[PDB]
């Protein structure tokens, strides 16, 4: 009996942390680009 | 003086609006990507467990027929 | 012995291409927005 | 003549920006749905597969147990 | 025989519906920010 | 006068677009986690599931041998 091997199934992982890291960089940064007449 | 500063914030307020879309673009393909992979990847463990368990039970079937021959 | 069904979990897949499509169009776009005094 | 020009630019990219934040909520309401999904489906894998051990055990306990009998 | 235990194995869930309700908010509330001259 | 309502307008558009990329952010954020989560997850599932393979394989080779023996 040789049961069929599954071990090569691999689940990837997702790196989305400069992405996140550039979005939180520009919603501190628009402060910078505010109109101050 | 101040239709400059106006067109220079609105200017400057846009590129990073851009630089964030373009970042947000490329994180939701990068999720879509890994989601649809950990997708694949689940179906083709169903299939495969699916596949598994029905040479299992045709083994164990087989045991026990041949057991009941035996007993 | 009859051991479970299980070939009826299915995982969905996403489709969102269209909106990282319109996502970068827009990206690309703002820049007939800036403003050239 | 300058302010309307600042106007219509800043009109065309609030209207450009509402776009891609609709996009942006559709698009992560459609990663929510299917991630949410895939963890519904992940989950009853392992329900069932828990089940489907459980009896796989049992009935290899019956086996193991009839044959010692039988040996 | 005792088969490994895999009960544990949990997949958790995400709820960002606060920040799709904001993000539809904010695109809806963005007419409020058109300049009429 | 049409310079404060162009600055004031700017202003709270881009009060807006910070709030909306914070939470496209947080929301970003939290989906790499639970899809990494799952990930993890769905890996741990494969290698346990190796692991009982295995076993309920040994297991079998040795009711099938020793049923060979019996018969």
């Amino acid at each position: 009996v040789d049961l069929g091997d599954i071990s090569g199934i691999n689940a990837s992982v997702v790196n989305i942390q400069k992405e996140i890291d550039r979005l939180n960089e520009v919603a501190k940064n628009l402060n910078e680009s505010l109109i101050d007449l | 003086e101040n239709q400059k500063l106006i067109a220079n914030q609105f200017n400057s307020a846009i590129g990073k609006i851009q630089d964030s879309f373009s970042s947000t673009a490329s994180a939701l393909g990068k999720l879509q990507d890994v989601v649809n992979q950990n997708a694949q990847a689940l179906n083709t463990l169903v299939k495969q467990l699916s596949s598994n368990f029905g040479a299992i039970s045709s083994v164990l079937n087989d045991i026990l027929s041949r057991l009941d021959k035996v007993e």
